[PDB]
């Protein structure tokens, strides 16, 4: 989507 | 890594390769590096240094294997390498041991997010977790101080970090570490990053984000009782980055 700082999905 | 576990990007999607051209035809690995916004990546300048040829490097993101190619990785030039001025090295430390590196791809597009591709969070000015803190780091690097090659699979590992009176300890490195340095040890003394982990990052949770604390940066040996790795301490650069990356 966007970048989300630290956050594997 | 000496030790650890293998793992695949998704586990590090921060993560960056960073490879060197060479006339002939091959290609090699460098270091490991950090992906902080979408067109930066933080590494360490002893890794560039002795051949500041900005040309000649070639930035992966999305990569979980060292010379396979890895299924939704990204290629990038560099467009800008920054380098510490101030950066010294020593009969064994190096000081200002930070770079920058902003990327570009043939398209002429820096990251886009993906389940592969993921950027770090920074720590507030001079914010760090406290000593006894569980950190994880990454890396490509030797799995043995006697390999001559580097494993093709991703590794990780937990390290966790110690206080800088321990790590000043004169029988450890004494006054070689800084303020501007951290240190991290397996309680065991089992398991370190190693030659080829330097650049890459230094994990930890901090204010409830995963946080890049720190920069593999130096060590004696790998895996040694009482030799900690020593990592450039982010928190204390936050304006220097700045500086460069606004
Ligand atoms: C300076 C050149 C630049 C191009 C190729 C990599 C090489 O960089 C290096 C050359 C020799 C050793 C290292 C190195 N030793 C290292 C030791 C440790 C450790 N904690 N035990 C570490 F984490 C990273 C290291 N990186 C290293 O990063």
């Amino acid at each position: 989507l966007k970048f989300q700082c630290g956050q594997k999905t | 890594i000496i030790g650890g576990e293998f793992t695949t990007i998704e586990n590090q999607p921060w993560f960056a390769a960073i490879y060197r051209r060479h006339r002939g035809g091959s290609v090699t690995y460098v270091c490991g590096g950090s992906l902080m916004s979408p067109c930066w990546v933080i590494s360490a300048t002893h890794c560039f240094i002795d051949y500041p040829k900005k040309e000649d490097y070639i930035v992966y993101l999305g990569r979980s294997r060292l010379n396979s190619n890895t299924q939704g990785e990204m290629k990038f030039e560099v467009e800008n390498l920054i380098l510490h001025k101030d950066y010294s090295a020593d009969t064994l430390a190096h000081h200002n041991d930070i770079a920058l590196l902003k990327i570009r791809s043939k398209e002429g597009r820096c990251a886009q997010p993906s389940r592969t591709i993921q950027t770090i969070c920074l720590p507030s000015m001079y914010n760090d977790p406290q000593f006894g803190t569980s950190c994880e780091i990454t890396g490509f690097g030797k799995e043995a101080s006697t390999d001559y090659l580097y494993p093709e699979q991703l590794k990780m590992t937990v390290v966790k970090l110690i206080s800088h009176r321990e790590c000043q300890q004169p029988h450890y490195y004494g006054s070689e570490v800084t303020t501007k340095m951290l240190c991290a040890a397996d309680p065991q003394w089992k398991t370190d990053a190693c030659q080829g982990d330097s650049g890459g990052p230094l994990v930890c949770s901090l204010q409830g984000r995963m946080t890049l604390t720190g920069i593999v940066s130096w060590g004696r040996g790998c895996a040694l009782k009482d030799k900690p790795g020593v990592y450039t301490r982010v928190s204390h650069f936050l304006p220097w980055i700045r500086s460069h990356t606004k």
